[PDB]
């Protein structure tokens, strides 16, 4: 009597599936003969990837960038020269890395207003009070306020290569497109209203440590104030201590020759951001990208030991099972 | 011990006519349902974060606590409330129905509830008995009416009832006319049979035989007259008092194994909580040493967090660490496993193998929290009369005993009944095997105190150590079985009880005869206590075996031809014995498992949750910093990872239901709490701390990367926590698709559902979410995190590392 459906009698339609060894043991081959292509397609690509760095910290009494290592005149110029034994080809990619610099602290990404880089004429004259010690100065709110915004890296780097007689050929660098599309057309807009900035920042100062105000930080109107690309790409935590953001980047030459020739290159740095202190290090590195990214190793090698894990694994499995 | 008065004609104690099955009320429903609620440790220790959370500066909002915990609250109240709304409306019918009152000559139509002690009551064809009436008349001749008790005690034939003998003159006439009758009652017992009257109907000078009134005249409450025009009784039991209220008897025996593991593993995964919180804390104060390991000039604190007592941080950080692990103790679990114990004891109902033809009606389930205690039995204690013998043996009442030797329980059969009344019958119940050497302690054979002391100790310390399924069938009787137990506090050198529980461990068949309704409470309670806890069955059909029903750990009263007091005393109630093989080896085995495997999988994919979370600290300057957003942890437990494992607790057969019974050999032997004990708990939390370093230690290797694009654009620690969460969310639950051997149409609708909802859900939380939020935190995140082919290729591997160790077992599981 009682309704015998197919779901209150714990008879549904199933399917169970029986595992069998003529089932189960090829799947320790149809991956090692997956994984292990693709670890040699990838391990293949990340060693044809040219890059090169060079840490510009000082810190060694025989490093050029020594002399303003030191608490000095600030305006420091130290020029290193590395040399690129091989060209680079594709469109080269200009980073700079920092060491011991915990962009993840917590009392440290909290440290934003969102709603004011977003564009709030509301919360531009009355920031956030997570962004505390740096909320205010003099009875007046900072205009980008925060750590994360104070804090932002200021040092200038320059790349000149040295033609065939003793004279430098300055390489040119691009600063737009480096910040994500969505953050910098979207997620980081001016104040609302007004032809020039200068006007909308009214009531409002420069963070502590900036040297110009941010409607100061460019000259045409689209890198100007919450909109810079190295303000936005500052912006964006590290998840590590030892990080790296995108500084510039190098467009190709419609020509037949490389992007990066090689030969001996000066890197001149305006040396202005101050890490001896907490112990860090400051790195510039130039790279090429490929379909993977950048350069690292460890997608190449963890798909081939898997890959090749499996397959040894299906073998000894297979061995068993074959031959009992 | 009382009186009374009909005709309010003289020469408070008693109560009112209203009857509640209920335990809320509209007025304090709330109070005592969030009293009972937080009383449990898991939904304590989360009010004690969330208040944590409100006062103290912590990592997370109290969003992340407060919505899975409010959520869950109140999915486990609008259960418990509307389960307790049927007991309203269950007796909202029984206490609000009309029925006739004679107040003095005048015949109106009141309420069941308004009924007072002592007064005439009219009851026409077919309507239940408002109370329990004493018949002082009937309209016809001869006064006697046809009740069928079709609801207080089972029987379907029509009982006869007859009217007071001296009264059946009394026809329908004005019952005011000095109707003055003393009926001298005595207090209610709930033998309903035994019921002692006493009329003294006064009369013009005097009467005042003693009838002694009982079930011939006693019309019970809630008992449907049948064929008789219309009657006239007198309530002197009005509900709460009256035979049919005194049976209820609800109490506490839902404490189940799996349900006393539970508290085992909150109490494990609280003291991990202490250690990571410990752990994280000792390190944060060596770490921070270093003056440039805190201020150290980019974040710099502020004036008031700089100044607090160093004693009084050294608190709060451990609060702040307590905080951000909290999610390593489930929160919606318990809502899970009663949400599934209730929707799932429909299938213990709703089967038609537990239906009689006869009788009529199926299995019932009283209560809902020893599902998995059917898959759990060792000890079986059976009743001779009515469970194994009809009123010959049953159906298939000795096949069933071998299908229950054959799982390895041990079938007691606790008969009240005489030896070879019981014994020479149960050679034929087939408990008792032919080759079965049979070591009798009946009087017959022990007519002696001593000798028995030498009989324990000949047939023990000399016959049955010194040479057993189907080998020892012990045999007692309830004389000498009393002494063993108790008397047993003479001699403490070599006791007559400790002796008799060495044999009463191996030998599987044991029948004790001549079994007071008290002893067969001992023997349960006796067993219950040796050497761990054999977790004991109690099947019988009488109201002699509800000492024992109420006192093992699970009871199955039979629907019998006795009555209904073992079957509503019971927990689940089934109308023959041969139902005992389908219930324990085909619903208890995939009871239990279906819980077993949801217990461990709740306590798992939390530790691969907060792992990846322990492990940033290392990372982050031990600074507390969550890994994952907010809308992540809340969402995990409640929303990404909580149908699956629902689903897959209420239909889910790991081995197909008809190859249950058919094979009991080892099926039900395979399981004795085996799916909880420490060997398999230790697999779920070494596989849950090898995919939770897996999940971080992939992350943490593929952001050496300075780029994982093709334009070259460097990511966050949000979309370093995504990467990590999108791994932890598709492990979790293909970590499930690999353990469900049964895909019904829902398994394939929860699972690869889950999996798509995680998917929209990032894509949505990634636009206009906005407005109201001071975060934006995770705008384009998971929609940039994809647009990047390596990411899909370690998203796909780190998901195929961590589960290896689980397809690695599966293999090895398959072969040989
Ligand atoms: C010395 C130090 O810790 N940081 C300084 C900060 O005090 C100063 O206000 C800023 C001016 O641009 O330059 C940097
Ligand atoms: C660059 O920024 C650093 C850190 O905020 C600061 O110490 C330094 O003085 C700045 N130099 C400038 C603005 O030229
Ligand atoms: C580039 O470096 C060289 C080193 O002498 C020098 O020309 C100068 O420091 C830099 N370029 C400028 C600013 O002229
Ligand atoms: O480094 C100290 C220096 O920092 C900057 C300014 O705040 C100055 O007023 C102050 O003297
Ligand atoms: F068979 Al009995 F009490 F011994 F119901
Ligand atoms: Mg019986």
């Amino acid at each position: 009597r009682p309704d015998n459906t197919a779901f209150k009698q714990q008879r549904l339609p199933a399917w169970q599936p029986i595992l069998t060894a003529g089932t189960v043991l090829p799947i320790f081959f149809i991956i090692g003969l997956i994984f292990i292509p693709i670890g040699i397609g990838i391990f293949v690509t990340s060693n044809n990837i040219r890059e090169i760095e060079i840490d510009y910290t000082g810190t060694e009494p025989s490093s050029p960038c020594n002399k303003c290592l030191s608490p000095d005149v600030t305006p420091c110029f130290c020029t290193i020269n590395f040399t690129l034994e091989k060209s680079f080809e594709g469109n080269v990619f200009m980073y700079y890395g920092l060491s011991n610099f915990y962009q993840n602290h917590r009392r440290y990404v909290k440290s934003r207003d969102d709603s004011q880089l977003n564009g709030d004429s509301s919360a531009l004259l009355n920031p956030s009070k997570e962004c505390e010690p740096y909320r205010r100065n003099e009875d007046k709110p900072i205009a980008p306020c925060g750590a994360i915004m104070n804090s932002m890296f200021n040092d200038t780097l320059e790349l000149f290569l040295i033609g065939q007689d003793s004279y430098p050929i300055p390489i040119a660098l691009k600063k737009k497109g480096i910040a994500w599309w969505t953050d910098k057309n979207v997620k980081f807009r001016n104040p609302p209203g007004g032809d020039n900035l200068e006007e909308r920042f009214k009531g409002t100062t420069k963070p502590v440590n900036w040297l110009k105000p941010v409607y100061m930080l460019d000259s045409d109107p689209d890198n100007n104030g919450f909109i810079n690309e190295d303000f936005i790409v500052w912006m964006r935590t590290a998840a590590l201590p030892t990080f790296r953001k995108l500084y510039r980047l190098i467009e190709r030459k419609s020509d037949l020759h490389p992007t990066l020739p090689a030969g001996r290159y000066w890197l001149n740095v305006t040396y202005n951001y101050p890490v001896h202190y907490f112990d860090g290090r400051k790195r510039m590195i130039l790279s090429t990208i490929s379909w993977m990214g950048g350069k690292n190793p460890f997608l190449g090698i963890a798909y081939i030991a898997v890959g090749s894990i499996s397959f040894l694994l299906g073998v000894v499995l297979l061995v068993i099972n074959h031959k009992y | 011990t009382r009186t009374v008065f009909v005709g309010n004609h003289p020469v408070q104690r008693f109560c009112d006519n209203r009857i509640v099955s209920s335990k809320y009320t509209l007025w304090n429903f709330l109070p005592k349902n969030l009293f009972e609620q937080f009383r449990r440790i898991a939904n304590f220790y989360f009010l004690i974060i969330f208040l944590v959370q409100v006062t103290v500066d912590t990592p997370t909002s109290p969003v992340t606590s407060g919505l899975p915990l409010f959520f869950v609250i109140t999915v486990t109240a609008i259960k418990q409330g509307y389960e307790d709304w049927l007991r309203h409306r269950a007796d909202n019918e029984v206490n609000k129905s009309t029925v006739y009152i004679i107040e003095n000559a005048k015949r109106v139509r009141k309420e069941s509830e308004k009924i007072k002690v002592g007064d005439v009551v009219e009851v026409q064809a077919d309507e239940t008995f408002p109370c329990d009436l004493i018949l002082l008349s009937s309209c016809t001749t001869d006064g006697t009416c046809y009740v069928t008790t079709a609801s207080l005690d089972g029987e379907s034939n029509c009982k006869t009832h007859y009217a007071v003998r001296d009264t059946i003159a009394l026809c329908t006439a004005e019952s005011i006319d000095t109707l003055r009758a003393a009926i001298e009652c005595e207090q209610p017992q709930p033998d309903l049979y035994k019921f002692v009257g006493r009329i003294n109907i006064y009369s013009n000078s005097l009467e005042a035989v003693a009838r002694s009134l009982g079930p011939e005249n006693l019309l019970l409450k809630g008992a449907t007259l049948k064929n008789t025009e219309k009657i006239y009784g007198v309530a002197v039991y009005t509900g709460m008092e009256t035979k049919m209220a005194l049976n209820y008897q609800g109490k506490s025996q839902k404490r189940s194994a799996v349900e006393k593991s539970i508290n085992a593993f909150l109490i494990v995964y609280l003291f991990i909580l202490l250690t990571k919180a410990a752990v994280c804390t000792t390190l944060k104060y060596v770490w921070q040493s270093t003056p440039y390991n805190d201020e150290p000039w980019y974040n710099q604190k502020t004036q008031k967090e700089r100044e607090t007592l160093k004693v009084l941080k050294m608190f709060t950080d451990f609060l702040s660490f307590m905080v951000l692990f909290n999610f390593i103790i489930p929160v919606s679990m318990y809502v899970t496993v009663e949400m599934q114990k209730f929707l799932g004891s429909f299938f213990i109902s709703w089967d038609k193998d537990f239906y009689d033809e006869e009788i009529n009606e199926g299995a019932l389930v009283n209560t809902s929290d020893l599902n998995e205690e059917l898959g759990q039995v060792d000890y079986v204690f059976t009743d001779k009369t009515g469970t194994l013998t009809e009123n010959k043996l049953q159906d298939q009442a000795a096949e069933t005993i071998e299908a229950l030797h054959a799982a390895g329980l041990k079938v007691w059969v606790l008969t009240g009944d005489k030896m070879e009344t019981a014994k020479s019958t149960c050679y034929a119940c087939r408990l008792f095997q032919t080759n079965t050497e049979l070591l009798e302690l009946t009087t017959k054979t022990i007519e002696e105190s001593e000798r028995k002391e030498d009989r324990l100790h000949e047939l023990l310390i000399e016959y049955r150590k010194k040479l057993e399924h189907q080998e020892y069938g012990l045999i007692i009787d309830g004389s000498t079985l009393s002494l063993i137990l108790n008397s047993s506090q003479d001699s403490s050198s070599n006791n007559y009880k400790s002796i008799f529980l060495q044999i009463c461990m191996k030998c599987t068949a044991v029948l004790c005869c001549r079994m007071a309704p008290l002893q067969k409470a001992q023997i349960v309670r006796m067993v219950k206590n040796l050497k761990g806890s054999p977790i004991t069955l109690s099947i019988g059909d009488g109201a002699n075996d509800v000492s024992m029903i109420l006192e093992s750990h699970v009871g199955i009263g039979i629907k019998g031809k006795e009555g209904r007091q073992a079957a509503r005393n019971s927990d689940y109630s089934v109308p023959k014995f041969k139902h005992l093989k389908k219930l324990l080896l085909a619903h208890g085995h995939l009871y239990y498992v279906r819980i077993a495997h949801l217990v461990q999988y709740f306590f798992y994919k939390n530790l691969c949750f907060i792992l990846p979370q322990f492990l940033y600290q290392f990372f982050c300057g031990f600074s507390q910093q969550p890994l994952y957003d907010a809308a992540y942890l809340t969402m995990y437990n409640i929303c990404f990872t909580s149908l699956p494992i629902l689903a897959y607790s209420l239909l889910e057969q790991h081995i197909n239901i008809d190859t249950l019974t058919s094979d009991p050999r080892l099926y039900m032997k395979i399981s004795g709490n085996a799916m909880l004990q420490l060997g398999p708990f230790l697999y779920w939390t070494f596989l849950a701390a090898f995919e939770g370093t897996v999940f971080f230690f992939g992350t943490y290797f593929l952001f050496q990367t300075a780029s994982l694009e093709e334009n070259g654009k460097v990511y966050g620690n949000w979309t370093f926590g995504t990467i990590v969460f999108t791994v932890l969310v598709f492990t979790v639950t293909l970590k499930l698709a690999l353990d469900t051997r049964f895909w019904t149409w829902i398994n394939h609708f929860v699972i690869w559902g889950s999996l798509a909802f995680y998917v929209f859900f990032s894509f949505f939380w990634g636009g206009i979410i906005w407005p109201f939020l001071k975060q934006q935190r995770m705008y384009f995140v998971f929609a940039q995190m994809l647009s990047s082919v390596s990411t899909w290729l370690a998203i796909i591997l780190l998901i195929f590392i961590s589960l290896f160790p689980e397809i690695l077992l599966i293999v090895l599981k398959n072969v040989r």
